[PDB]
RNA sequence: AGGAUGCCCCCUCCCGAAGGAAACCCCGGUGACGGGGGAGUACGAGGGAGGGGGUCCAGGGUCUGCCCUUACGUCUAGAAA
RNA sequence: AGUACUGAUCGGGGCCCCGGUCAAACUCCGAACCUGCCAGCGCCGUAGAAGGGGGGAGGCGGGGGCGGUGGGGUAAGCCUCCGCUCCGAGACGGGAACAACCGAGACCGGGGUUAAGGCCCCCAAGUGCGGGCUUAGUGUCAAUCUAAAAGGGCGUCCCCCGCCCAAGACAGCCGAGGCGGGGGGCCCCGAAGAUGUACAGGGACUAAGCCCGCCGCCGAGACCCCGGCCCGCGGGCCGUUGGCCCG
């Protein structure tokens, strides 16, 4: 079954920014959450997108809910994961 | 993430208030049009919306709309 | 720079992201504003319920307004009824022209497309002056009608306000030759 | 059955009148004078109808071509057959349109 | 006097059964084949005709640069020789926007001259001398959404409004 | 008599002009108001019930008639006839033909099949549009339940879907 | 009795109607995808010029694969009947 | 529409008044709409409008769709009228097949783009996008074409109203929501046939079903383009019962 949870590294498998990460940093709803590439670090805007159309990492950041991209910038520092960001999937 | 508060009315007669839960009164206005067409066979025409107001969760009557704002992860 | 986008209209498919780009190749940063609900794109000023004491900082942090007024706005210059219930002008009309109005008198740039120019046109803004519109006969003789002289080119800059006949239609040296331009 | 033709076969709504034009009608269209090339409006008055020309002419608007007694000839067509209707003023409207 | 809107009319369903008034309509408005268009000045006369044929047909305000380019690309004269900016100097018009623009605004009622017409020596026509009073086009590059319903509810036709000039430039 | 699908739907102009039709049938339906009918009394009662046509068709008098004996013996017993105020509301004007081969009903009715098919009378029907009351009852909100109850047996008897609408006076 | 100055392949070159992409960069959209540039480009019915290689080409008999396809004449509103 | 003339018809109140039900053979009113004349627009017309004369007919069995509750009839792929269109006398794409349903009008060859309709496979193009519903293989994108009613179901999803609970409500001290009514969506029962499978194209599908919306693509002989041919009309040249050229 598909896990997606605040603060996990998820990678976009549709649209323009297929192939690029992003980091979950809310809930909508059942269906739609929240990503923020940063976009600065990869290229993704802050938008929502619909859980089909991302995919769970197996790495993990920890942040609160709606937080603001330095916020997620600062915490992609603690963890060491600032270059795992710029690669691109497929 | 918000409460939306959706006051409206259809030509059939039919008087509704509901809460949904959205990131702009965009989204919460494409979740009541195609759950209202899905649930009662009514065209977008058909349904007229007369308010959308922002109502904060301590004071929300469904409790769908305070669980989905809490929520810290979603499975599918 | 700092630029305010008013999205009042997307019948017009490509008008705003297509004005938001030449915006960003033009060196400005791009705030997107919305005043209505119907509106799909992302937006971070919501002129709805922004509160009017609030507005004062409006004028002050942006150095642009950019009105991407697709058909909502020509079926209201010419008072007629729009083919679609959608393109109905749902905004706040006292507001859109407070924001007009106030922009054009701190001499800050307005980039008018399509049918804005005829808007602005009707709030007296561009008598005596150059303006360029839409290409149609009841949005030229709106221009005529208030004391603006009609020319036939895509871009048309009067010395703060920049007119286009149409975003969709312009090309992004034509546009960007106008954004540095003097006014 | 097949339809019957009397000279008035299906005029019950033509000749009938609403009660307050019950009895004679005024006198005025008595008192007009048609000259040739004036245009006239064939209008029926049920309360001569002896005199009055066929259904099929009532509302057709004919040529005065000159008087015979006290008719006048008006020139009209039904449909692209021209006809010549002799009538009384009576039955007969000045045509102001042209 | 008065100057009354521009308005393109594209002809978008076919001949065979088509009613009987709305067929002879269509063949006095010029469009007596699919995808033909012409371009009509809207009194009122002519706006009853076009509400006739209102389920055959789609209209809306052209602008000045679109007709520009239906000129430039679908223009014909007589012979069905294409419309040449040469062609429109010899009789005194500069360029295909200006005599757009004319129309458009006002300036001259009538694009394509009468059959009647005389053309005078020195005097520029109020017209395009011999130019064909209707266009034909290509069908729309990525189709349309529906011929049978009205653009009102998500069809294409009837009254389009300024978005007759997007769809002319796909038919171009 | 046909079943009354047979006679449901308005196929033609309503027949109703009885100075010419020869032998058209006389109306079978005794009363028409029902309870408590005088103006004073009915003043006590303070609630509305109707039964409301869904759609368009034609009701014969047997069915008008079968239902009015329901509901109007269920009111005498349970709700008392001091207590309501009950209505038939339309009458059966239109007048019902058959085509069918007949003796001592004329010489064409001899002519079998469709020849001469123009019938002979053969009973009579209300016309009725969506919306219209078929039956009325004035009660005291007391009896609501049993009101009710007296309409959906009226229903039951009736050709056409109908929808019972309970209202204050 | 037809062409063999042919036909076929390859390569190169020129022109080219209607029409017409892609990689990639930028803007938008949850998204299927849209738009600006790349680009009226690469290409495109066909029309011209040359070079290398081969041997028959056209036409015919028959069979196979794929696509299409309801004997004829007749009265009839209506024929595979 | 009205119930005022002519008639029909149910109640209340004192032959009158008030409320109600009706009318092909009733009408105070009264549309949409059709139609006459004039002016204009639009189009056709001197390459010949109106009008007139002459020769030859065929044909004088029609039919389909949609609309007039047309009128009749239990109904009919029924009988009999009125109007637009189509078949007859019309190719071609779609509809599983199928004269007349949808699209559309075909000189011949080639290129391109669309229409109806479709895009999991059969079968060209999406196992396309968001939301919701159904558990019955219900159903599987209009009509011809193979179906379904009154009625029953909180089966399930949803909307509204009334009342109780101010934690002393409902169910048998406990502690938080509870009881009833009206309606809507899908589905279940109601639902029974004769050569051969959940028939309505088949495979099969839990979406490849249904509802509210959306994006792209495929797809005719239509539309666009190139080449070839023929035709109507007009003009010209040639000693012509005819030939050739041009627009
Ligand atoms: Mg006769
Ligand atoms: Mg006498
Ligand atoms: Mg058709
Ligand atoms: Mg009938
Ligand atoms: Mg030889
Ligand atoms: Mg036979
Ligand atoms: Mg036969
Ligand atoms: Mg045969
Ligand atoms: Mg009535
Ligand atoms: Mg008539
Ligand atoms: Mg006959
Ligand atoms: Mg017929
Ligand atoms: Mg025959
Ligand atoms: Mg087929
Ligand atoms: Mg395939
Ligand atoms: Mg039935
Ligand atoms: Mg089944």
């Amino acid at each position: 079954v598909k896990v997606i949870d605040v603060g996990r590294v998820v990678v976009k498998v549709l649209g323009r920014e297929a192939g690029r990460k992003a980091v979950v940093v809310d809930i909508v709803d059942e269906n739609y959450v929240v990503i923020t590439g940063p976009k600065s670090l990869s290229g993704v805007r802050r938008r929502r997108v619909n859980i089909n159309h991302i995919e769970p990492t197996d790495k993990k950041i920890e942040i609160k809910k709606g937080a603001s991209d330095e916020e997620v910038l600062k915490a992609l520092e603690a963890a060491g994961l600032v270059e795992y960001m710029k690669e691109r999937v497929k | 993430p918000k409460i939306y508060r959706v006051v409206g009315d259809t030509s059939t007669g039919m008087k509704f208030v509901v809460e949904v839960v959205g990131e702009r009164p965009y989204d919460a206005l494409e979740k009541v049009y195609s759950v209202l067409g899905s649930r009662h066979k009514l065209k977008r025409t058909q349904i007229r919306i007369r308010e959308v107001s922002v109502v904060e969760p301590s004071s929300a009557k469904s409790n769908e709309a305070k669980m989905l704002m809490v929520l810290e992860k979603v499975v599918r | 720079p700092k630029a305010l986008l008013y999205v009042i209209d997307t019948a017009k498919r490509d008008e705003y992201p297509t004005l938001k780009n030449f915006l960003v190749k033009g060196g400005y940063e791009v705030d997107v504003a919305v005043g209505s609900r119907d509106v799909n794109v992302n937006y971070t000023v919501d002129l709805m319920t922004l509160p009017s004491d609030k507005l004062p900082t409006l004028f002050e942090e942006y150095d642009a307004f950019a009105l991407a007024g697709g058909f909502k706005i020509y079926y209201h210059v010419l008072q007629k009824k729009p083919p679609l219930k959608i393109w109905d002008l749902n905004i706040d009309k006292e507001r859109l022209a407070q924001l007009v109005v106030e922009f054009n008198r701190r001499r800050k740039l307005l980039i008018a497309p399509m049918a804005v120019p005829a808007y602005v046109a009707q709030l007296g803004l561009l008598s005596g002056r150059h303006a360029t519109v839409y290409p149609v006969t009841e949005l030229i003789k709106i221009l005529r009608d208030n004391k603006v002289n009609f020319v036939n080119k895509q871009v048309v800059r009067s010395e703060n306000i920049i007119t286009v006949k149409d975003i969709t239609t312009t090309s992004e040296k034509e546009f960007l030759a106008a954004l540095r331009e003097k006014g | 059955v097949k339809r019957t033709h009397g000279y008035r076969y299906k005029s019950r709504k033509l000749l009938s009148k609403a009660p307050r034009e019950r009895g004679m009608s005024g006198l005025s269209r008595l008192l007009y004078e048609y000259k040739p090339g004036d245009k006239v409006v064939i209008d029926i008055d049920p309360t001569f109808i002896s005199t009055a020309p066929h259904r099929r002419y009532q509302g057709k608007v004919g040529v005065v071509i000159g008087t015979r007694g006290r008719a006048y000839v008006i020139e009209t067509y039904i449909g692209d057959k021209k006809k010549i209707i002799i009538t009384t003023p009576e039955h007969l409207r000045p045509h102001l349109g042209g | 006097k008065t100057v009354y809107p521009r308005y393109a009319v594209i002809r978008l369903r076919g001949i065979p059964t088509t009613p009987g008034d709305i067929a002879a309509t269509l063949d006095l408005l010029r469009l007596r084949r699919k995808f033909t268009m012409v371009v009509v000045v809207g009194s009122p006369s002519v706006m009853g005709m076009i509400e006739r044929v209102n389920d055959w047909v789609t209209w809306g305000e052209i602008d000045a640069d679109t007709l520009a380019e239906v000129l430039r690309k679908r223009g014909r004269i007589v012979g069905d020789k294409p419309l040449t900016l040469e062609y429109l100097q010899k009789w005194g018009w500069n360029s295909f926007e200006e005599v757009a623009l004319a129309y458009i605004s006002g300036e001259i009622e009538t694009l394509a001259c009468k059959k009647d017409f005389k053309a005078r020596e020195g005097q520029r026509p109020p017209c395009i001398p011999y130019l064909k009073p209707f266009f034909r086009l290509h069908p729309p590059r990525g189709g349309l959404n529906s011929v049978k319903l009205h653009f009102s509810v998500g069809g294409d036709l009837g009254y389009r409004g300024p978005l007759i000039n997007d769809l002319i430039k796909r038919m171009l | 008599a046909r079943p009354a699908r047979c006679y449901r739907r308005i196929k033609g102009p309503p027949y109703t002009r009885e100075e010419y039709i020869h032998g058209a049938p006389m109306i079978q339906i005794p009363k028409f108001d029902m309870g408590t009918t005088s103006a004073a009394a009915r003043a006590a009662f303070t609630m509305v019930a109707k039964l409301v046509a869904e759609e368009r068709g034609q009701i014969r008098m047997q069915a008008l008639e079968a239902a009015r004996q329901i509901s109007s013996k269920y009111l005498t017993k349970y709700v008392g006839d001091a207590n309501y105020y009950l209505r038939l509301n339309v009458v059966p004007h239109h007048v019902l033909r058959e085509n069918r081969m007949l003796a001592m009903a004329g010489a064409d009715r001899l002519q079998e099949g469709m020849r001469l098919a123009f019938g002979s009378p053969a009973g009579r029907a209300a016309r009725v549009e969506p919306g219209q009351v078929i039956f009325y009852v004035e009660f005291k909100p007391e009896h609501l339940a049993h009101v009710k109850e007296a309409l959906r047996r009226a229903a039951s008897k009736l050709p056409i879907p109908t929808r019972i609408v309970v209202e204050p006076k």
